């Protein structure tokens, strides 16, 4: 995250880390996440395209910092992985960018509740707040796209939802943007989601919940001006959240 | 106790 502040993960509760391992001793951190039910974190295809190997990844939830332990931390194997069929990258967009991890524990339980454990809500059908709303992203990326390390606390920041018509502008994204994404950028573009973040939470308050309404999926640099961030319209997939999270 | 999504505490 490109400004914002450091948080904890209390005031994120559903922000899930997703890790691989490596033969050699290391585990890296992947994308981010967010848990939508007990057994299941919804997360972004691209973060797995490459490696579609679930035994591989390690889920944590109620983490603080990325390579340190926080107490009241869950760990997770990654019980099923399901990438959307119909994900195709370009040159810079990703479609369908959305996946769903089925965590269980090595007790073979599913998450728990707690004040470090909480998860987020869905929208209804097509359902967005409008352009203008300010929504928060978190996630463990890049603090300047120059950076080549992830910073070791959770960070946040608050960014607005801005239209399909000002995002579709020649000299912001054109075409590329689709009815399936949804852009959002600081006014003044000082804040915003960068490169470690993908698969991290938009959320927005939705009548009266805090809603997930975007998933970290792409953008040009980081808070770049007149270059948006692009997450995926969480709204438009609920049939195929539901087809499989039954 | 159970979770209730969007709630922080
Ligand atoms: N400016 C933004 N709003 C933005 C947001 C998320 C990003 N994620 C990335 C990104 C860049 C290189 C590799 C990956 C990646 C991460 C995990 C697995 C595969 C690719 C990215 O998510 N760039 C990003 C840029």
């Amino acid at each position: 995250i490109i400004g914002g502040e450091f948080t904890t993960i209390e005031n994120q509760p559903w922000f899930a880390a997703i890790y691989r391992r490596h033969r050699g001793g290391s585990v890296t951190y992947v994308c981010g996440g967010s848990l939508m039910s007990p057994c299941w974190v919804i997360s972004a295809t691209h973060c797995f395209i490459d490696y579609p190997k679930k035994e591989d990844y390690i889920v944590y939830l109620g983490r603080s910092r990325l390579n340190s332990n926080t107490q009241g931390e869950m760990k997770f194997e990654v019980e099923n992985l399901i990438l959307h069929k119909d994900y195709s990258a370009d040159t810079l967009a990703h479609h369908n960018d959305i996946a769903l991890l089925k965590i269980r524990s090595k007790e073979g339980r599913c998450a728990q509740p707690s004040r470090t454990i909480q998860t987020i809500c869905l929208p209804s059908m097509y359902n967005d707040p409008q352009f203008g709303t300010s929504c928060e992203i978190t996630g463990f990326g890049k603090e300047a796209s120059t950076d080549y390390l992830y910073p070791e606390q959770l960070k946040m920041t608050v960014v607005k939802l801005i239209s399909h018509r000002e995002c579709q502008q020649p000299h912001y994204y054109g075409s590329e943007v689709t009815t399936k994404m949804l852009c959002a950028a600081d006014p003044q573009w000082k804040t915003d989601s960068c490169q470690g973040d993908s698969g991290g939470p938009l959320v927005c308050s939705l009548q009266g919940r805090m809603t997930l309404t975007g998933i970290v999926s792409w953008g040009r640099g980081c808070a770049l001006k007149d270059k948006p961030g692009v997450y995926t319209r969480v709204s438009h997939f609920l049939p195929w959240i539901r087809s499989h999270t039954k | 106790l159970k979770f209730q999504c969007g709630q922080k505490t």
